[PDB]
């Protein structure tokens, strides 16, 4: 509800099976993407095309 | 002489002088010769 | 964001499940990053919705 | 002894023979071909089911009677349920295809009547409401049933007025589109080969139809005396050079 | 080039005038296949029927209007025509529209020309000299709200400033998402049960914003903007039947109900001259 | 810095990474390949959907607990409903395929337990009734669910006794079949590549399963103190070099 | 210029998609490292993202 | 053609067409090869 270091953290629960960790659409100019450097630059242009690289680092 | 850098800024294009109506007037698969019977 | 032009969804699920060692507990977190592949193209510059103002600033 | 008249088309595991053809049209004089790399954008390798999708599907038959106004099918819609063509369609994000269309109608040397068989690239229909009323999805996706131009206006459906091609242009000028006539006295089939025509290299098969096939009686059917007053018209269509790309979960579409 | 060759009597087994139109072809028959002709030359190239020529002259595509007046106490500038946008499109006016829709896909650069003239319908001491600013607000950019927003800084968005009475001119490259502009589209933006149908779902090139830069004088001044569009570097594919009925909407093919017969009825018989 | 240990398998539009592998087995030292002409009999050209069928399908997960007896899946059955692989399956008269099987089970350095992962060509099951009672169709076509060897005898179903491999042979000798162990202390996945093994060049995909994949706990799962007493096991399988032939109407199979 | 090369099935000991972000690098991974791709060309130069262009209006 | 004497008076510069993200994307001291293990 207010910007926090915690919205960068995707939590994981021990022992859950089959279940879903997170979900998002890919509107790179809006939503989660919007404040990232990528999101932030994309917004200076009208059209984009290309591949995106999404990585997850485990802690 | 183009005074400008971009291609969109140049004047109108110049005549195709292409002209080939056969894609529209004769798109038949087996060629038809004028003078020969239409249906054999 | 535009419909015709929309790009998909990204989701993540447990494949088997997180398992913590003994003497350990709670949630673990993933950090996630985004960057563009060398593939990428951006065109037709415009103004960003990400910044605006109501009076000129001064010193 | 080859005549323009007799023909055989074998595609996949299915063959068609006509003994009374009138040549065949190849839209814009181009034959269907796969998507070249130089024209490619999506980086995905595509899937080319070949003979399992490139065979002939015969849609259900229509009945030409003296009151018929004409019928309209959209592609790839008409085939949305045919065998593996259809599955591939709902399961990939993008697909591309050309077709061979074979329209059949035989009678006798005492009948008269003449149908126009035409393929219209990007046939955007008009709402009969006027103004800027849209034509809902379901209405432009009739499936194998196609649209029956002598059916009644419905709500959210297109206009079905024949002298206007369902779009504000005159029936008389449809001849600028690849087309062929079936004149009972000459002809008994019409065959058109359709190359893939779009402004993008590959597209969605469900949100956009890229041709409407239209069969329209123009010289009314006239049967011999005390003949039954009607003839069936059958449409058989075969996808050719089909490619699918961006496989996943399987689209869910309205209705 | 010969327009007609010389040809004399014929008594053959080779009849070029009998054909089978059911085939879909238009056989290239000439006067000399059926009468005796003399040589004549063409003297002509077909220059002025080139599609570049046909679509290449400026056509009026839009007339809008804005006014210069005291905005003091105006709660909605947009609504007072303090400034006005133009959700850009070419379907608005019908002259150029019928010309373009002779083709299915079209591709070309645009060279726009903007004429602005002022009117002072009620008592003024004079005619003021106003500068218009025209700023192209592509999709995804902040949209003016007031006639002097931060928006109008237009630090990244191309804008032109010219004087009322004058003309502004600048061309823009072909900014279509695809390889060409669709003149028709028998599709939807997605498989939704209620989403719009047609081109509209592609026409998403933003909108043009106009405003006067001048503050207000004692009288009010009406400025009326006319946008002209000229296609240059034209490429057109797939000819279609010309538009017969009147138009009702930008981007749909719809025609009006109880329209009138478009084919002129004979005053007389089929046999009449 | 390549280890036997880390691996990546990319097949179609899907990729698997393991950081704790124990090499991989290729049945009988042969890698899947298409059907050569010299071996062909049916004259039909076959369909090779390629990347739309040769990708990785992850079946639903199992739960290894201290009481588990083992699970058994049959191929191509287990995949009868996965994406376009499955459609092709029901729609052609004949089909043929090899697979990459990747079984996954991770734990920690305090757990113990060891699973046997084995592929048995032509695993004809036994009826628990004895005599010459048959094993009904449905029972040998469990689909993605597979057979749970610790479930109860059912009527018309197979016997589920583990020391006998469901056929009158001893568990101990299953090691003569291509197999790999998952020993929590070593291993976390098992990967086996299966070439197509049959006495005919191509066969029916619905009346005959050509391998059973079997995962059997052998050294019981032992979790660290006050750990939850169970681990999930996941099976992901990818058809490879698939070919379908004799397309038609679409099989209807019991139940 | 190719935007993507053609690439097919992989079963290797060489995994380009596993990295250690703690190092501070962004490893140059491409679509063709993890799916099967077809050749496609760029058709584009990145002209309008040059800093001269970005700050030049 | 420059009509003016000073360099500041010339038009915009022309595309770097330089482009080398490695100072930003891979400033590591010991080279990392894609495909080889990150940490050995
Ligand atoms: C239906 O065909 C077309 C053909 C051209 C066209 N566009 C409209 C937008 N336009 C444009 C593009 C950039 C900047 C400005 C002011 C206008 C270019 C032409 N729109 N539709």
């Amino acid at each position: 509800t207010k910007d926090e270091v915690n919205s960068y953290l995707i939590p994981l629960n021990a022992n859950r099976q089959n279940e879903q960790v997170f979900g998002t659409n890919l509107f790179i100019g809006d939503g989660v993407f919007k404040t990232t450097l990528l999101g932030e630059i994309v917004q200076y242009y009208t059209h984009w095309s290309g591949s995106l690289r999404f990585s997850l680092m485990y802690t | 002489i183009n005074y400008y850098k971009d291609a969109a800024s140049t004047s109108s294009a110049g005549q195709s002088l292409s002209m080939d109506p056969s894609k529209f007037t004769e798109p038949v698969k087996d060629l038809m010769l004028k003078g020969a019977p239409a249906l054999n | 964001p535009d419909t015709y032009t929309s790009a998909g969804f990204l989701s993540c699920w447990y494949q088997t499940s997180l398992i913590l060692p003994p003497e350990t507990t709670g949630q673990v977190y993933l950090l996630s990053f985004i960057s563009a592949c060398p593939d990428f193209k951006l065109r037709l510059m415009k103004d960003t919705q990400t910044i605006s103002q109501t009076v000129a600033l001064t010193e | 002894g080859y005549s323009d008249r007799v023909q055989q088309i074998t595609l996949g595991n299915s063959t068609i023979t006509t003994q009374e053809a009138a040549n065949a049209v190849v839209c814009y004089a181009e034959w269907p071909e796969y998507l070249p790399d130089v024209d490619a954008s999506d980086v995905n390798k595509t899937s080319k089911p070949d003979t399992s999708v490139c065979r002939f599907y015969t849609l259900d038959s229509k009945t030409w009677t003296t009151g018929s106004k004409g019928w309209c099918w959209k592609l790839p819609d008409a085939l949305k349920d045919m065998g593996v063509f259809g599955q591939n369609m709902f399961f990939h994000s993008l697909g591309r295809s050309g077709y061979t269309v074979h329209v059949q109608c035989n009678a006798t040397k005492f009948h008269s009547g003449c149908l126009l068989v035409v393929v219209i690239p990007e046939h955007q229909l008009a709402s009969h409401e006027g103004g800027n009323v849209s034509v809902k999805y379901t209405f432009t996706h009739p499936g194998e049933r196609g649209i029956d131009l002598s059916s009644a206006n419905e709500v959210g459906g297109p206009v079905k007025d024949v002298l206007y091609n369902m779009n504000g242009t005159l029936l008389g000028n449809l001849l600028i589109f690849p087309h062929q006539f079936i004149n009972l006295r000459t002809n008994n089939t019409a065959t058109i080969v359709i190359p893939y025509i779009n402004s993008v290299p590959i597209d969605s098969m469900t949100r956009h139809n890229n041709v409407s096939l239209m069969v329209i009686p123009i010289a009314p059917l006239t049967v011999p005396t005390g003949a039954t007053p009607s003839l069936p018209i059958t449409v058989t269509i075969a996808p050719m050079c089909t490619e699918f790309s961006g496989i996943r979960s399987k689209s869910i579409v309205p209705q | 080039t010969v327009a007609s060759i010389s040809s004399g009597p014929k008594h053959t087994q080779k009849v070029p005038i009998l054909t089978a139109n059911e085939t879909g072809a238009t056989m290239p028959v000439l006067p000399s296949d059926s009468i005796e002709t003399r040589t004549t030359y063409m003297h002509f190239n077909g220059s002025e029927t080139d599609v570049e020529c046909f679509l290449g002259r400026a056509a009026c595509v839009h007339v809008t209007e804005i006014q210069n007046k005291d905005a003091t106490g105006i709660d909605n500038h947009r609504e007072a025509k303090l400034f006005n946008d133009w959700k850009i499109n070419l379907s608005s006016l019908v002259q150029l529209r019928k010309k373009l829709e002779l083709f299915t896909y079209v591709r070309f650069d645009s060279e726009y020309t903007i004429l602005a003239t002022a009117s002072q319908p009620d008592s003024a001491n004079y005619s003021s000299n106003l500068v218009v600013q025209a700023m192209y607000v592509p999709p995804g950019a902040p949209n003016p709200k007031e006639w002097d927003d931060y928006t109008w800084q237009s630090a990244s968005n191309p804008s032109v400033f010219f004087k009322v009475g004058d003309t502004s001119r600048f061309s823009v490259p072909y900014v279509g998402l695809a390889s060409a502009y669709n003149c028709f589209y028998d599709g939807y933006s997605h498989d939704d049960a209620e989403t719009q149908y047609g081109i509209t779902v592609l026409n998403h090139m933003g909108s043009m914003a106009f405003r006067i830069v001048n503050e207000h004088d004692e009288h009010k001044t009406l400025v009326k903007i006319r946008v002209y569009h000229r296609a240059k570097h034209v490429e057109a594919w797939i000819p279609r039947a010309p538009r017969a009925l009147p138009y009702t909407s930008i981007g749909r093919t719809n025609y009006p109900k109880n329209t009138e017969p478009v084919i002129k009825k004979r005053k007389g018989d089929i046999k009449s001259y």
